[PDB]
């Protein structure tokens, strides 16, 4: 499913801005 | 047509009504941006509630809880956020709306500035959405309409905000939001260009190294109303350059819960071409506000935080900060003084 394509990309959890 | 004459007799004035509370409110901004605190051993610190440093709730030796943000000098100038950060001090000491996370003391010392602002108790959207899953529709809208409402304030004052994510929207003691963290907000009456914000959250012309304007916030209001409804966003992948090639393509996919309604609004804010996107016509944020997706919100309403909050979150008390993750707990200021002449104005 796309739930389970967004839990394998690793990008589940807080995200940081570009500039860190 | 569409109204009858009482509707649209009402939704005339409705508007009319709302471009003179802008006025006054710019003037108001204006007033404060041209003529705009304490110590740090005025406050006791307690814990850590968020990660260029960290955020500490702290309790001002009247009694009241405050958020204490803590910016290592350094960090900044490596990062080439020097003019970002003296800024978001000016914004947040200038705006006013019920939706803006409230400054109220200011200063620095030899190696770190620091900004302490009222304490939101409920946690960060981000957490909520992931432990839910994903919001209702109606609980999404709810949510939607104190954005869109803070957009139209900021817009009106020429400020592009530029970091729309659910980890940067807190939920106060009502239900209602808090929009934190203005480091990229930045007054825009024309175009700007720099590359900036969260890569999720990015409108295409953003990525395509174009000029821009303030409609890269409602593209981005676009991404938050479907990260809320679906549970995750409208592009993702493993990497960012990856998300970027899915957010330019022009195409996106809706879950097949997603009512007709929505899946309308989000093509008109997703919306590659600038001439059809949505808060960038003609007919501004008007656009947005008269969509059927937002027939039965009462704008008035929601400004007046009159309405039931569909999600109240645990309070326990002055304090509490059990809505917030468990971080580990730091102490220094250093004896000499870091980037003096850089932060001078701050
Ligand atoms: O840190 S700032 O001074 O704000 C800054 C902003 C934009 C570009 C920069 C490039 N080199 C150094 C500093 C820069
Ligand atoms: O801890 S953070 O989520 O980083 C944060 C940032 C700015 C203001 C805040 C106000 N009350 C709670 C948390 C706050």
């Amino acid at each position: 499913t796309t739930y389970a394509d967004f839990i394998a990309s690793g990008r589940t959890g807080r995200r940081n801005a570009i500039h860190d | 047509g569409h109204m009858g004459n009482a509707a649209a007799a009402k939704k005339g004035s409705e508007q009319e009504s709302v471009k003179e509370f802008l006025a006054k409110a710019k003037e108001e901004f204006l007033k404060k941006w041209e003529s705009p605190t304490a110590q740090l051993d005025h406050f006791d610190r307690i814990k850590t509630l968020g990660t260029f440093g960290r955020v500490m709730l702290v309790k001002h030796k009247t009694g009241n809880h405050y958020a204490m943000k803590i910016l290592d000098k350094q960090k900044v100038v490596k990062l080439k956020q020097i003019e970002h950060t003296l800024n978001e001090k000016r914004i947040l000491q200038a705006v006013n709306f019920p939706f803006l996370v409230k400054l109220e003391f200011s200063f620095k010392d030899n190696s770190n500035l620091y900004m302490v602002m009222e304490y939101v108790p409920g946690g960060e959207m981000f957490s909520h959405l992931r432990r839910i899953g994903r919001f209702s529709e109606p609980h999404a809208r709810f949510y939607a309409a104190q954005i869109v409402l803070t957009f139209e304030y900021l817009h009106s004052l020429d400020l592009i905000y530029r970091d729309l994510k659910p980890e940067n929207l807190l939920i106060d003691q009502q239900g209602y939001i808090q929009v934190t963290d203005f480091g990229f907000a930045k007054r825009v009456k024309g175009r700007t260009w720099t590359l900036c914000g969260t890569p999720e959250y990015l409108a295409p012309e953003i990525i395509l190294s174009k000029g821009y304007n303030k409609a890269v916030d409602w593209w981005a209001l676009g991404v938050l109303i479907y990260e809320m409804a679906a549970g995750y966003p409208p592009f993702f992948a493993d990497q960012p350059i990856q998300i970027y090639e899915k957010i330019v393509s022009g195409k996106v996919r809706f879950p097949s819960h997603f009512s007709s309604d929505l899946k309308d609004l989000l093509r008109n804010l997703l919306q590659v071409d600038l001439t059809k996107r949505f808060g960038n016509l003609k007919n501004g944020v008007n656009d947005i506000k008269n969509h059927k997706w937002f027939a039965t919100t009462d704008w008035i309403a929601i400004y007046q935080r009159k309405v039931e909050a569909p999600f109240i979150p645990k309070f326990k008390g002055p304090g509490d900060t059990s809505n917030f993750d468990d971080y580990e707990e730091e102490e220094r200021v250093s004896i000499n003084e870091k980037c003096g002449k850089e932060f001078t104005e701050f």
